[PDB]
């Protein structure tokens, strides 16, 4: 099974420069060239440029030129990618994707994407409201709002909760981001017992524990 | 440069044929562009599938097959599983870099139709207290994956301080994600009628809340 | 297979 490991998240100030690896396993490292494409939500897939790992010769796109540096070492098999001068527009996700030979042909295996994140703002715990309905089953949740970077860890009752238990992903408005989580229980246990989230921030050695009240 | 297009999104059932095509914004799509089809299966998991207009990838199952068809390049596939809902991108080389296209959101009815569950929650006091409200409408249990939301205060159209994060895929197959108002606490002392509108194949949902 | 997506490196 022929795989690529990219790191998966990684923050940098506007300014500096990062620089992603790509880890290759299960063939013959040379055999075959590495591409790397870059994503942002909107707009699609970009090309970034090669390298081929016997050659060391490369080809790049007219616009990440004197963006992007494509390398490889060859003995622990991985490729790299240093973007210089990052900016806003910088932040995203970057893949490295094997390319194969042979009257011109494919784009086989991909990694998982590093996702880039370009910003300046210092690290934001995260508010926890709770979310309660307007006094049959019953829903419940949590509001994590704004906290930065990502990302956050919401759990229900410590692990007291299988379903009913719904984790949405962050979205971002005004350079922070926000979160919530619902827990759907019987109308039964609520407000009988009860519920608590468990939302946890790394980025901010934060961890909040918020117990239902219908009120 | 070469702009490439394909479908927005296409609809196809288990065991039937969907087919996918590419557009080439420099004429038409020839052997020469090389069109390269990738799949993106949720949490960014991509694979190629067809390389140089028709190379089908090793490992990949028989049911995909690449082809020209006119000017344009394209991607069938018979008998359509239900793993296969996916989004899908094509690559065109151009003499010397690569463009793809916007992808095409697949879509295979694995399941039946359900529409959304939503749920309107107010803003919470000790929000209320910071000096700013937030109204949290939760949608889950959807399929197909794609929903439309929509605010009202007092029964008008609201845009503003308005979030709606992108479908995601649940635990039993279906689908959920969740939209955000946000207004100061003043402004929301001032209106009466709240409510959050799901529209979801055609049929609209709502949840209202008064004040 | 047509010319054009080689030219090594």
């Amino acid at each position: 099974q022929v795989q690529l490991q990219q790191p998966g998240a990684e923050l940098v100030k506007p300014g500096a420069s990062v620089k992603l690896s790509c880890k290759a396993s299960g063939y013959t490292f040379t055999s075959y060239w590495m591409h790397w494409v870059k994503q942002r939500p909107g707009r699609g897939l970009e090309w970034i440029g090669r390298i081929d790992p016997n050659s060391g010769g490369t080809a790049y796109n007219e616009k990440f030129k004197s963006k992007a540096t494509l390398t490889v070492d060859k003995p622990s098999s991985t490729a790299y990618m240093a973007l210089s001068s990052l900016t806003s527009a910088d932040s995203a996700v970057y893949y490295c994707a094997r390319y194969d030979y042979y009257g011109g042909s494919y784009f086989d295996y991909w990694g998982q994407g590093t996702t880039l994140t370009v910003s300046s703002g210092g690290t934001t715990p995260p508010s926890v409201y709770p979310l309660a309905p307007g006094s049959s089953m019953v829903t419940l949740g949590c509001l994590v709002k704004g906290y930065f970077p990502e990302p956050v860890t919401v759990t229900w009752n410590s692990g007291s909760l299988s379903s009913g238990v719904h984790t949405f992903p962050a979205v971002l408005q005004s350079d922070l981001y926000t979160l919530s989580s619902s827990v759907t229980v019987p109308s039964s246990p609520w407000p009988s017992e009860t519920v608590t989230c468990n939302v946890a921030h790394p980025a901010s050695s934060t961890a909040v524990d918020k117990a239902i009240v219908p009120r | 440069q070469a702009v490439v297009t394909q479908e927005s999104a296409l609809t196809t059932s288990p065991g039937e044929t969907v087919t996918l095509t590419c557009r080439s914004s420099t004429g038409a799509v020839t052997t020469s562009n090389y069109a390269n089809w990738v799949q993106e299966k949720p949490d960014h998991l991509f694979t190629g599938l067809i390389g140089g207009t028709n190379n089908r990838a090793p490992g990949v199952p028989a049911r995909f097959s690449g082809s020209l068809i006119g000017d344009k390049a394209a991607l069938t596939i018979t008998g359509g599983q239900t793993e296969d809902e996916a989004i899908y991108f094509c690559a065109l080389w151009y003499s010397n870099h690569w463009v793809f296209g916007g992808g095409t959101k697949l879509t295979v009815l694995g399941q039946p139709k359900s529409s959304p569950s939503v749920t309107l929650f107010p803003p919470s006091s000790e929000e209320l207290a910071t000096n700013t409200a937030t109204l949290v409408c939760t949608i889950t249990d959807f399929y197909p994956g794609v929903v439309t939301v929509d605010w009202t205060v007092d029964g008008t159209p609201v845009t503003q301080g308005m979030e709606t994060t992108q479908p995601s895929k649940q635990s039993n197959n279906k689908y959920m994600a969740s939209s955000y108002l946000t207004l100061t606490a003043a402004a929301w002392e001032r209106h009466s009628s709240y409510s959050c509108q799901v529209t979801h194949e055609g049929h609209t949902v709502e949840k209202s809340l008064s004040r | 297979d047509p010319r054009p997506s080689y030219i090594s490196h």
